[PDB]
């Protein structure tokens, strides 16, 4: 005795795939092809609703991903090219004021490069970091000149991660998780809706997080997968950890014209003594920080489980090592020092050794690489770290390792928490109304 | 008074009172292209919905009863079972396997309605 | 039933029973441009004869009965011979030459209709 | 004959009713084809939210649509001779700019509760 | 009396000029850029419908050759430039092992080429086919030289053709005839409607129609105007012939560094004795498929008439002689030992063919590819499907190969499609008013 | 008691800036016209009645577009063409000096070069000749001028730049608004307007100092300017008459050519057969005096009437900004105009411009964007109509009672300005409500 009732307007979704547009609010990110958004945009609580996330089955992450690649590439794609650079160098080790610790290292090189004009030769002096230069068979050569083309960064442009907000194409709307200690798999409990993302910066690390999003109560450790050893865990910090890191040595740059409309950009000589560069964080923050995660980690593994961290594995320096950007310089920082304690049932540091690379062959291409102009002067930066990737060993007392692996993982730590969905206004039920 | 997807969770009936604020908003440096498909594709999906509308004569409306009858076998709850206890998102998982099923009856009673209409006017 | 376009080539009144079936069909580096042009020009298209229905007086109908006079001069055909022997595409060339005057007629009668609406209903 | 397309522009309210029909019918009407595409775009999106608006208050194919809402004086406060035969489209739509949102609100209000009043008496007979 | 009674999605259409798109299922053919279609996709045939056709003002033959010009330099754009390859080259003969046919065809280049630092060169000796070579004044040059640039095409990218489906926009349909022994000028009383079109393979070739479809019941001749000695003729064969190429030696390449990220690639030797390239066509089914040909353009010429055939007139190597892609290697083969006839058990007829190795692909100038060699031994058979003939102007007419213009072999795949636009709004009479 | 009326197809709108598209009208030019859409060569304009519109075409968006397209279709024009990087070598150079007059001293030199040839292993000597403003002397060895900037890009030898007239078209739900009014200045209200699709085919003419090739204005000189009292405007005069301006290179250029790589043709001058005589324009001066007389009338209405007006010469900063700069066959013009502007008004018989030629050309004001200008075969001569003039007011704040103008110019923007002045492009609003009595 009931009839079919069309309603238009039906607050149902289904989990959908679409493509989302950037909004934000020089600078590798500071690019105006984004559509700035609200200062005050909205969020709306959904009450008596429950709904499944899955962070690791999410293509929001790939399309950060590829977003990030493309707009990297954007922005050196007009810059000028090195090419000229793969002529063979002379060079001899710089031990004017050398401390031990960098001794070799850092390297004084000679070579014939051309000018504004094509017939004519300069020779020039630069300053090179052993980790960009290698041996012809005294004659040394780029690392890159066997492999791929390398393109100067715009000296105009710098890697300063400003915070992108993600939006949803109209008819698509983005669900946000709000349930705290929620690990990224499962159902949660308390949803609401939105439009856009929080900014997002779209920091670049390898073992560290930093800068990113804080827990708000117990330490998260989250993974595909925990049995399996062959995935990595997820750690989200409920405190940051300072970290102080700098290159102390005072760097003078110098620039030459290398053919019309070209420059050239390297250290010419450095003013005081030769020191390594270094980050520091607390000592007893660092032991509180592992505490609350081995305590947590425990839930997974057993009381009566010890848990030793150890440094991890050897491989390209990129997976050994911490690496970060530091006012636009790149930065190899040694980790072992953080991960060294095994555990069982004040006004002091840890320092961290850290080592500097130009020759920059950034998301693991190849055929494509970035020269980074020297900067002038001493830097430092202080950073949050706000979470760490870890991976399992592989019958009693895990190991744990450093490892960062793939970069996708980064983004999937800011995006743990939302999930895209398209709204589907159609549908009927029955009643008792006939025309 | 509440928000875009405000009423899920709320029951059936309760919800048919915001169905204004949800359909009000549908439709509100290479990366040009990636806004006009976006664009491109919010204009599409609305207009198969409301394409499909016009085929059913339920155009311009929110609410629309037509005169197809409601078959047990898609499914048999009570009245008030789906009005006052189930929500949107329960129904819709309910009954999604009749859906095309559904929509085929509706575009036939339509034609079969407007094919009388001609019939009757042109008898006085 | 037939599928798309089945029916062209039947009689005009056999024809006209499947409707729905074309109605469904209609909006179903460069490289992506030429996808984005496709989609647009389809859009388009139905809109335009959306817009123009609309003006008309007729939305959300497949046959839409209006008070313009048929005049003998577009064609002095009787009613027999244009339903049970004649097939659409036929027809159409047939009166191709009247289309704007069949069109501007259909608009006017439209615009005096909405007039004439809106007096009685403030006159009562 | 006809005045063309905002032929009627200055001329009274009450006289540019009677060219509705052509400034709707106006409407939707190497490389470097993006602006053109970019344009085309924007010209459905625009004429396809008047439509959504339209269909929302219940005009759904009508040029001319009257509502159950009343005229507040507080809106305009005019002589109904003075609104049709002496003032243009241009001055009223100044003179009311400052009401547009709350007229929108109040015209969808009255047709979602007219399609629940309807509902109702098809349930009843 | 009557009244106006518009109807919408009334069937019916008119000739239309719109943009189609791929449709499909890391190669020459940007697939991946394509969107899948649906197996077994939907065809109604329009009972009662003669529509009328005309191939040679189809344009999706026109959008067919733009698409594939478009995608053949899209694939070359990322490729290494060979720019430095260009320079004095010191050349000898190879005389080695020789067949007498090869002789003066094989020369042995020894040239200066730079490499991965600017401050070094290399001594390279490779080996060239003479028609890629022009002498200066043993010193010799490459042909592109003087007139373009040069880009190798990518080593890991295949070239063999990938069925591409044609597919209206939305709005839009394809009619397409099914009437049998239909030549493509006129009207044809059984079509049938499709949404894409059969996948079309963009087989490229000069003067034989290999690898296409084939006449349902006899072959079928066809031009725009067959009394026009301007106008080329295509022939539908109704049975494939077979032809079995080869490029019978054992290469050996080598590659090398010719700066950042870039790599050469070259012939180094031939292993085993250097042997010209050739195709084989078995003499009774070529007689048998040609005498077929001869009778059915009688049918035009007269009952009475004399059909000669002939080798064709001179030109360039690309309207000259028969060539094709096998495996990556370009083939240009000598068909005089076909067409060489009056008409009033294992036997073959041996075509020779010779290779080359830069090529300017689309009747164009300065745009050069470099074709790199490919290591071992290539053999690929392929079908003949058809034909493309020209007659001069007696008693007796002649006609010869012919062909270069791609948008003919284009024509022959969608010789039978047509584009049209719906036009679902229409008007009639009847007795309603409201 | 009236309630709601709901109508659509009100006609009314708002200002807006939209995207607009060209209409070419229907093989090579510089513009790219094959991009442009042709339409209708009478577009009907609909003349409003007892409309006034408001306009400002100073804040004219219009303007910002064309300034867009126009540079993006010039470098659309060179992004294919001959590269010609190699030509950054050093020179040797001496003074061309067998057969030149007394003013052509000094102007013109012959170099000679080291530049390669199809093959990477060859090179070839080259002997060409340069202007003397394209060469700049390093350390007989020079350079050219663009080396310490960018590298040049050759303009394609096929390739046209003369302007075609580009009409502006508005988008779909969009209609330009053109004013009409005799005399209007570029502000204010417009009490007799129409509305069309599409702009009058504004042609992309590049010029400084004078405008060229320009409207007229119907019966008096219009004088235009964003604040006319404001020292840091300019000010743009339109004329109601042309002015005639005769220009030439009177000398008759060999043009020889080589290729320097695969392909890649370079064009360069060989020789000159005959004498060498200096580049110049004719302007006659009746009527040079006719059009200064009628300007200083309506600067007058605007400074004081018995205030003196005097003309002057712009000052020397830079050398586009301060000739008058034009196109005339292909070659590129830098006329020194100080014979125009040398007097004081208190209330067959020509005017000899000099000009120079220059081959290397930076323009729209960029840096690193060099173009090499074929020479052009044979000899030059343009006939080109003098519509509108550039003046800039220089004086303190001294009553002097004299106001002195000077040239100026050099915006690239005011060109534009000066023929878009009266488009507006606005936005239809089709919906709206008023009240009535009529009720569901
Ligand atoms: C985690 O988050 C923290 C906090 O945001 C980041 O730390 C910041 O890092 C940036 C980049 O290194 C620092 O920005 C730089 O500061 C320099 C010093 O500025 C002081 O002095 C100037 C004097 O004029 C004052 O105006 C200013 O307010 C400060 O008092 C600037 O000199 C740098 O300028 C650069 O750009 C200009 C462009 O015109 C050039 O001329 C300069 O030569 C130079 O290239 C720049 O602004 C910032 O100060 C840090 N903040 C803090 C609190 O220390 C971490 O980097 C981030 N971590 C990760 C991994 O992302
Ligand atoms: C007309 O149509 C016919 C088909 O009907 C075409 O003939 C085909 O042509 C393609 C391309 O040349 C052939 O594909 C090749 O087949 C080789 C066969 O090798 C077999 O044996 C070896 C062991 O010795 C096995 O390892 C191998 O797997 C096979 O079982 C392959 O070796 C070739 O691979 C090479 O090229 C690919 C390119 O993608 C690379 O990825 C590989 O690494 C390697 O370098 C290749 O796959 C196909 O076999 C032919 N078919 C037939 C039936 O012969 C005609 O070419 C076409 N005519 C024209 C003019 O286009
Ligand atoms: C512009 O305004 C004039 C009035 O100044 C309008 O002219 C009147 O039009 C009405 C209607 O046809 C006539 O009854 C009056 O007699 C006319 N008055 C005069 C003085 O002629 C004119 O129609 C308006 N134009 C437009 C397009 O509305
Ligand atoms: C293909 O078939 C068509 C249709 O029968 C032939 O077209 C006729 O050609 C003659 C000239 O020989 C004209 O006088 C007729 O008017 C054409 N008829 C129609 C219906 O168009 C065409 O000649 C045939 N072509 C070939 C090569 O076989
Ligand atoms: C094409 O046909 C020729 C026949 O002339 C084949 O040549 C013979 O090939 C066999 C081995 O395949 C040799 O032993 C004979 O000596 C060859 N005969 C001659 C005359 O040299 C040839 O192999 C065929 N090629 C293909 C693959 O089609
Ligand atoms: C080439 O031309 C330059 C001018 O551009 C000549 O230099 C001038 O010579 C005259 C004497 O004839 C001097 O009065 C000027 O002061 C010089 N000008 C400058 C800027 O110094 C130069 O002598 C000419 N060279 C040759 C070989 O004739
Ligand atoms: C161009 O014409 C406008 C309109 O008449 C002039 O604007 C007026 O300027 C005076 C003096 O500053 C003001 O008191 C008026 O209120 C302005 N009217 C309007 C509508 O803005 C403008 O000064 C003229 N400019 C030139 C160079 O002649
Ligand atoms: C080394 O350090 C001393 C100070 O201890 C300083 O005077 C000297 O100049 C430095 N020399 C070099 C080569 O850096
Ligand atoms: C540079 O340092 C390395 C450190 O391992 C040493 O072996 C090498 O001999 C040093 N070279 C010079 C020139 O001092
Ligand atoms: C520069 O070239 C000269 C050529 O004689 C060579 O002797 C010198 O070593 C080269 N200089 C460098 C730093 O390579
Ligand atoms: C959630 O359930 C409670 C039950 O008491 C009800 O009052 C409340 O309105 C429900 N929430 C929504 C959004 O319907
Ligand atoms: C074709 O014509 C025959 C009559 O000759 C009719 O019976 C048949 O139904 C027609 N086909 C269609 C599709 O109408
Ligand atoms: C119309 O308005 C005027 C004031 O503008 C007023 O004086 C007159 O009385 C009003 N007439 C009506 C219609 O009441
Ligand atoms: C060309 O090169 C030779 C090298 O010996 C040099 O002497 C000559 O001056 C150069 N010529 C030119 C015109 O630059």
């Amino acid at each position: 005795n009931l009839w079919v009732t069309v309603y238009y307007g039906v607050p149902v979704w289904k989990d959908a795939e679409t493509t989302l547009f950037c909004a934000s609010d020089h600078n590798v990110w500071a690019t105006h092809a984004c559509v700035p958004t609200d200062p005050n945009p909205q969020e709306i609580h959904l009450e008596n609703v429950t709904e499944e996330f899955n962070m690791w089955k999410n293509n929001m992450v790939e399309q950060m991903h590829e977003d990030i690649i493309s707009l990297w590439d954007q922005s050196l794609k007009p810059c000028v090219k090195l090419t000229p650079l793969c002529v063979t160098l002379q060079c001899t080790n710089v031990t004017n004021n050398i401390t031990d610790d960098m001794r070799g290292e850092l390297k004084n090189c000679s070579f014939n490069m051309t000018t504004e004009l094509r017939d004519k030769k300069q020779k020039v002096y630069s300053l090179f970091y052993r980790l960009d230069v290698v041996q012809i068979n005294k004659e040394y050569r780029l690392i890159n000149c066997n492999t791929s083309a390398i393109t100067q960064a715009c000296p105009k442009v710098s890697f300063e991660p400003i915070p992108i907000h993600y939006c949803a194409p109209a008819g698509f709307a983005i669900l946000k998780c709000k349930d705290k200690k929620f690990n990224g798999t499962g159902p949660c409990p308390s949803v609401s809706t939105v439009q856009c993302t929080h900014g997002i910066k779209p920091v670049v690390s390898t073992q560290l997080l930093l800068n990113g999003s804080l827990a708000e109560e117990e330490v998260i450790i989250r993974s595909e997968n925990i049995t399996n050893n062959a995935k990595n865990i997820l750690v989200q910090l409920n405190t940051p950890v300072q970290i102080n890191c700098t290159r102390p040595n005072n760097n003078t740059v110098k620039s030459i014209r290398i053919g019309p409309g070209q420059a050239f950009y390297y250290t010419g000589d450095i003013i005081g003594d030769i020191r390594q560069a270094h980050c520091n964080v607390s000592k007893a923050t660092w032991n509180e920080t592992l505490g609350k995660v081995v305590k947590q980690l425990r839930k997974h593994f057993g009381n009566n489980t010890i848990i030793r961290f150890a440094q991890s594995s050897g491989g390209d320096l990129e997976v050994t090592t911490h690496s970060f950007n530091c006012g636009g310089e790149f930065f190899y920082c040694n980790t072992s020092g953080l991960f060294n304690s095994t555990w069982i049932s004040s006004n002091d540091s840890i320092t961290l050794p850290c080592r500097i690379k130009q020759i920059i062959n950034m998301w693991q291409r190849i055929g494509q690489a970035m020269y980074a102009p020297p900067i002038q002067g001493v830097i430092r930066c202080v950073s949050n770290i706000t979470g760490l990737i870890l991976t399992r060993d592989g019958s009693t007392t895990e190991t744990f390792r450093p490892g960062g692996g793939d970069m996708r993982d980064n983004w999937r730590s800011e995006l743990y928490k939302y999930k895209v969905v398209k709204i589907e206004p159609l549908g009927v039920a029955p009643t008792r109304c006939k025309r | 008074s509440l928000g875009f997807l405000g009423a899920a969770g709320s029951t059936m009936g309760a919800a048919s009172m915001t169905l204004t604020v949800q359909a009000r908003n549908l439709l509100s440096t290479h990366w040009g292209i990636k806004q006009l498909q976006a664009r491109v594709l919010a204009v599409e999906h609305y207009l198969r919905d409301q394409q499909l509308l016009g085929i059913w004569g339920c155009s311009g409306k929110l609410i629309c009863c037509t005169n197809v009858p409601w078959n047990s076998s898609w499914s048999n709850r009570n009245l008030s079972e789906i009005w006052d206890n189930m929500t949107w998102l329960q129904w819709d998982k309910e009954i999604s396997n009749y859906t095309q099923i559904i929509y085929g009856l509706l575009e036939e009673s339509q034609n079969q309605q407007e094919k009388n209409e001609q019939d009757l006017l042109a008898l006085d």
